[PDB]
């Protein structure tokens, strides 16, 4: 059924699994018309596709041209993220395929269970966890080549960089998590902390700093008092 | 008109036939039932009153057959049996009728309701969903489980209605997923009208027969078959015009004759919200809606 914090460490466990996170599928900016209507005008998405176990990220970047001609783009979004993990499921050896496919977003459930209908033996799960996928977008890497795209396009990324050569799984995703809820509460000071110190780099094949343990220690810290002074920030505390 | 009769009535007990009831006392001089109108299928069936578990009954036409009741104190239940002895079962009752020991089927002629319930249904289509082919009658009671409440488990003893399910493949074409999910019609129209039911009346009978089955056994999975009928057509966006009106017609029929007090447990709110006010056909319905509403407001 559904994944919460329970069961937790299933997401660490040897049945292979993706995370689907549809929020940066369909994404608009608002403005205003010479008219004074409103209007909206897309910009280039992605859908988050992740196996928490290895840190494998098959981000599909959807291109604007997608919804040319599309009406209810909200709807159809989901729709075609269905399709698309469908699509990458069926495009991998049948040893590679998820045997669960867990959704951020519950409205999700029903797209990807019809797109799946010939998949009987993979379920589809929601999961009671707030899963901060949505900044994805921050990771300075993964937002160029989104806005870079010119077409659609299937980039890969380890999410982990080589962290699971020094720690589990379950570390590294809540390592993860971490550094994506900073960006999603104040992206801003989550960056700086990030990359306040120009000795510590961004190796090229890597999206975050190359730190040493007991720097990533300082820099965990530093994300959770972020997260606190805003939740203080925020309501008043 | 014909007559369904009874050798006695040896246990107390209520029997309805089709939309009416009456109460029989234990050993009481009952004979059965007279001036029972040719033309329709029609529904005899029993509440014991010592033991309201499990109402049954039997599907019948006596176009079909001399048809009788007799209790069986082995099985402990009222069977309709058959007698292929025509000369004999016309003496029988035409004796039972000078005894003056039947009830009259009571029927109002100004009433259109048992045939407004029971336009589109037929004996040889409830045959094929209710499986005893030895008998020209279909017995039914309140806990036979229908073929796809036991594939989620005796399958002789199941109601056979037509599998409808909105995620599966038969409903939703590959390269159509959204299409065929947010509008049923593919699945209305080629898969159940053209394919399974062939026309549009063997549809309405069987939706028919699912109501009858919920509203006279409170048998649960007729009702649920009831709901997924009356939902694959709101929720298709191309039904032809002469079907809408005539689903307008029956569920209107349909609601009128519900039990007041069995409204809670015979009518599913997300099915009859969603038919009425937000599905395509929200607004093709409007005896049924304005029936509804006007009834049964608190479930909307
Ligand atoms: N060595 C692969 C990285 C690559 O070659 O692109 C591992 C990998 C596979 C699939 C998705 C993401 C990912 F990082
Ligand atoms: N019980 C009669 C013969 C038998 O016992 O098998 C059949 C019968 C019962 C009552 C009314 C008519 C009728 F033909």
């Amino acid at each position: 059924g559904a994944m919460n914090s329970s069961n937790y460490a299933e997401l660490f466990n040897n049945d292979i699994k993706l995370f689907v996170d549809d929020t940066n599928v369909y994404r608009v900016t608002v403005h205003k018309t010479f008219e004074g209507n409103v209007a909206t005008k897309a910009i280039n998405g992605c859908i988050f596709t992740l196996n928490p176990k290895t840190g494998h990220l098959f981000l599909k970047i959807i291109h604007t041209s997608v919804w040319a001609g599309q009406k209810r783009l909200s709807q159809l979004a989901k729709w075609k993220t269905a399709e698309e993990v469908s699509a990458l499921v069926r495009s991998l050896p049948k040893e590679e395929q998820p045997k669960q496919i867990i959704v951020t977003r519950k409205a999700m459930l029903d797209p990807l269970e019809v797109h799946m209908l010939d998949f009987p033996n993979i379920a589809i799960r929601p999961t009671e966890l707030r899963l901060p996928f949505s900044a994805a977008m921050s990771i300075d890497k993964l937002s160029d080549v989104v806005m870079k795209a010119t077409e659609p396009q299937m980039v890969l990324f380890n999410i982990y960089d080589d962290w699971l050569d020094r720690i589990s799984s379950y570390t590294a995703f809540s390592r993860l998590t971490l550094l994506l809820r900073a960006l999603k509460t104040n992206e801003e000071s989550a960056k700086m902390i990030l990359l306040s110190d120009p000795t510590i780099t961004i190796k090229s094949y890597h999206l975050w700093p190359s730190f040493t343990d007991e720097q990533w220690i300082t820099i965990e810290s530093q994300m959770r008092d972020l997260i606190l002074t805003e939740y203080g920030r925020k309501y008043n505390v | 008109m014909n007559t369904v009769p009874f050798t006695s009535a040896p246990i107390e007990v209520t029997i309805g036939i089709d939309q009416y009831s009456f109460n029989v006392k234990e050993n009481q001089p009952f004979h059965g039932i007279k001036d029972i109108p040719i033309g329709h299928v029609h529904v005899i069936h029993f509440q014991h009153a010592d033991n309201s578990s499990m109402r049954y009954g039997y599907w019948f036409d006596c176009r079909m057959g001399n048809f009788y009741i007799q209790y069986d104190p082995k099985d402990g239940l009222y069977k309709m049996m058959e007698e292929r002895d025509g000369a004999k079962f016309e003496n029988i009752v035409h004796n039972f009728k000078e005894r003056q020991m039947m009830v009259s089927y009571p029927k109002i002629d100004e009433d259109d309701t048992w045939y407004n319930l029971t336009e589109f249904v037929q004996m040889d289509k409830i045959r094929k969903i209710v499986r005893k082919d030895e008998n020209q009658f279909s017995y039914v009671d309140s806990s036979m489980t229908t073929v796809q409440e036991n594939e989620l488990s005796d399958p002789a003893h199941s109601l056979n209605y037509t599998v409808i399910n909105f995620k599966s493949r038969e409903a939703i074409r590959p390269g159509h997923e959204m299409e065929d999910f947010l509008d049923k019609s593919y699945y209305l129209n080629t898969v159940m009208l053209q394919g399974i039911f062939k026309n549009s009346s063997n549809y309405f009978g069987e939706l028919q027969f699912a109501f009858l089955n919920a509203m006279f056994f409170g048998n649960y999975g007729s009702s649920l078959q009831w709901h997924a009928m009356i939902e694959l057509i709101c929720s298709s966006a191309t039904v032809p015009k002469h079907m809408l009106d005539k689903l307008d017609e029956i569920l209107y029929y349909q609601i009128k004759t519900l039990p007041e007090q069995y409204s809670d447990i015979l009518l599913n709110e997300r099915v009859w919200n969603i038919c009425l006010y937000s599905s395509f056909q929200k607004n093709s319905l409007h005896n049924t809606e304005k029936i509804m509403e006007n009834k049964y407001p608190e479930l909307l």
